């Protein structure tokens, strides 16, 4: 999960 | 979404493990420039520009000037009513055997400044560095962070780039490394720390009440913590100045600044  | 303070207070009086997710709105209520609104520009740009791997690879000096300025302003900003209410609630409830934990999206450490101890900073901190060579993380509060940034970081549009050579930007003090440091701050497009996320998942699984305060609920995976919790029976209650895309999926929504609604909620 990458930071949007 | 219900707007009855009486209903939330009944869940709250009976809650034992409270998770509070705080976003940039709580810092904005302290006058902290967010660089995401409405929340200030830094000379030409906002955080969507400078807080990226792209900006750091292209001009690490400009990225360091940006973060140096934000470190320096934190000496003038204070926790607001929402911070104090959240901190005070944690201490009062901790003495009753009930645990409050804050999962924050911000990096300005105002929660810790107010006295919050159970704090999970999923996006890092303005006052921690990370070495781009060896990966070691270190707390750092020195003003200025390095000598070449002294007096730099001025936010006014048209202010010249410091253009500090890479060797004079903050360097790793670990013996043998001397690598280039970056802010220990999760930027847009970077993966969050799996260990922090595993600590977050552990809090979301054992909690019996969840608050989402000052979050526009558009930044991921931070906007996904709350729905994963409500979908277990756990009440979620939103405290925000506006309705966010995740409003229709919350048990409660209290419109207003967090500093107005949280003191009543956590009393
Ligand atoms: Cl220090
Ligand atoms: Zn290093």
């Amino acid at each position: 999960f990458s930071k949007q | 979404p219900s707007s009855s303070m009486a209903d939330f207070r009944k869940f709250f009086a009976k809650a034992k493990h409270i998770v509070i997710i705080s976003g940039a709105g709580v810092s904005a209520e302290s006058g902290v420039p967010t660089f995401r609104g409405a929340g200030g520009y830094w000379r030409k740009w906002q955080a969507q520009d400078l807080a990226t791997p792209l900006a750091f690879a292209h001009n690490p000096s400009r990225v360091w000037e940006f973060y140096h300025y934000r470190r320096e302003v934190m000496g003038s900003k204070e926790p607001n009513a929402g911070h104090r209410a959240i901190a005070e609630c944690e201490t009062r409830l901790g003495k009753q055997g009930r645990r409050v934990v804050v999962i924050t999206q911000v990096i300005d450490e105002l929660h810790r400044k107010a006295g919050t101890k159970n704090l999970l900073e999923i996006h890092g901190s303005l006052f921690k560095t990370r070495c781009t060579s060896c990966g070691v993380v270190a707390e750092n509060y020195k003003s200025p962070i390095c000598p070449a940034l002294s007096g730099k970081g001025a936010p006014e549009p048209g202010t010249q780039d410091a253009s500090i050579p890479v060797e004079k930007l903050p360097r790793c003090e670990e013996a043998g490394c001397g690598g280039l440091l970056r802010p220990h701050v999760v930027w847009f497009g970077e993966n969050l720390d799996p260990a922090i996320l595993e600590e977050v998942d552990r809090e979301l699984a054992h909690c019996d009440l969840c608050l989402v305060v000052g979050t526009s609920s558009v930044v991921y995976p931070a906007a996904m913590f709350a729905p994963q919790v409500a979908a277990r029976g756990v009440p979620v209650a939103e405290f925000n100045t506006e309705t966010t895309p995740a409003t229709n999926r919350f048990r409660f929504h209290f419109q207003g600044p967090c500093g107005t609604t949280l003191p009543e909620a956590l009393a």
